[PDB]
């Protein structure tokens, strides 16, 4: 089974934060969890649902409930800001979740700016079409980026930056669809939508 | 104090081999499982193979079984990860991992000890030169310049011959189709454009390229 948790999650310093990883197995489990900052090894918080290895700071605990497993930062520090993965097992593997961006607010919330860009006729001459969906402005620095062509989710064909940071301290990201010539003239709607604090921005292109 | 400490990382086409070695010390390294665990650019954690403590049972990610084998040798407290037929999709940071509880415990307990990491990049790209293309919408107004399809790194962009630097926002690259893309905007008021003009200017030295890109509407 998958485990999944949050993308982002964020606080201001002070205020408990609370991670949550779900899996259809995960009660039969033991869950832990690890502290990863940027260019970093990954740093055992904690195991068992609840318990610390020496070292941790006492504000790190843990809860579980049905298949669910939970990380609370009571009092959270600026330091803590990092991606937080839990982990337990299945039948045959080890399991680790898709991570939580903790972001501990040191500036103001701030919805995503996206423009959506056609193919140019330039490229369509090579039989490929890129479109171009960038985001910027937006904090804290985490975005999920969906696609849709008539409506449709797309699976295929598409990657997104990783985000990094503007001179004015806000966070940008980019993302491409890039689909045959032939495929971008069958197709009339063209959408790139961007989820950000439980909010979505969408901007849209129709022939 | 207790410590894994890595090598064997490097950059190999695909299809090649590569050893990963995991040297340990400041534990009993025969009563604890180890992992192997990779972490893709901008990625999550992934599993990738574990071995008992006893070095009886070992288990693979369904991603590399068939090609990536794990062992260890305790009498030389070294855990190794041979890796067979590697794939660009192989490309990662690769970390080893104890657990924390001790022999039969290990899978119960969490990984206390992990070591620095060990980079391995897996490509046949050749040097290409970009395309590069205008990005422009079907009280201010945003354009931009598509840099598409280059390797290796570097590449330089920037508006105007560099004149225009105040509304421009330069997006990380990504590979996509195992060449670079990179795009840039820049914002300026709808009476400035198209009335005065606006030029992307890249420059990849690998492929002696130096392109001037007019923006139109």
């Amino acid at each position: 089974y998958e485990l999944t948790q949050p993308p982002s999650v964020s606080v201001s310093p002070g205020q408990t934060a609370s991670i949550t990883c779900s899996g259809d197995k995960l009660g039969d489990k033991y869950a832990c969890w690890y502290q990863q900052k940027p260019g970093q090894s990954p740093v055992l918080v904690i195991y068992q649902h609840s318990k610390r290895p020496s070292g941790i700071p006492e504000r790190f605990s843990g809860s579980n409930s049905g298949n669910t497993a939970t990380l609370t930062i009571s009092g959270t520090q600026a330091m803590d800001e990092a991606d937080y993965y839990c982990q337990a097992w299945d039948s045959s593997t080890v399991v680790f979740g898709g991570g939580t961006k903790l972001t501990v607010l040191g500036q103001p919330k701030s919805s995503p700016s996206v423009t959506l860009f056609p193919p140019s006729s330039e490229e369509l001459e090579t039989n490929k079409a890129t479109l171009v969906c960038t985001i910027t402005d937006f904090y804290p620095g985490v975005v999920t980026v969906d696609w849709k062509v008539d409506g449709t989710p797309v699976t295929q064909g598409m990657e997104t930056t990783q985000p990094s940071k503007q001179s004015n301290n806000k966070y940008m990201a980019s993302s491409y669809l890039t689909l045959t010539a032939r495929a971008w003239e069958r197709h009339s709607s063209y959408s790139c939508q961007v989820t950000h604090e439980g909010h979505t921005v969408e901007k849209s292109l129709s022939r | 104090e207790v410590q894994l400490v890595e090598s064997g990382g490097g950059v190999v086409q695909p299809g090649r081999s590569l050893r990963l070695s995991c040297a340990a010390s400041g534990f009993t390294f025969s009563s604890y499982d180890m992992h192997w665990v990779r972490q893709a650019p901008g990625k999550g954690l992934e599993w990738v193979a574990v071995i008992s403590y006893d070095g009886s049972n070992k288990y693979y990610a369904d991603s590399v079984k068939g090609r990536f084998t794990i062992s260890r040798d305790n009498s030389k407290n070294t855990l190794y990860l041979h890796m067979n037929s590697l794939r660009a999709e192989d490309t990662a940071v690769y970390y080893c991992s104890k657990v924390r509880g001790a022999a039969a415990t290990g899978y119960y307990y969490g990984m206390d000890v992990w070591g620095q990491g060990t980079t391995v990049t897996v490509s046949s790209a050749k040097t290409t030169a970009p395309s590069v293309y205008p990005l422009a919408p079907v009280s201010s107004v945003t354009l931009g310049c598509l840099v598409k399809g280059y390797f290796p790194e570097p590449v330089t962009l920037t508006w105007n011959s560099g004149s225009l630097s105040s509304g421009v926002h330069t997006f990380p690259a990504v590979l996509q189709s195992d060449l670079y893309t990179l795009s840039s905007s820049v914002t300026v008021t709808s009476s400035t454009w198209p009335s005065q003009s606006i030029t992307c200017n890249v420059a990849h030295p690998a492929s002696s390229t130096k392109v001037d890109k007019k923006i139109e509407p």
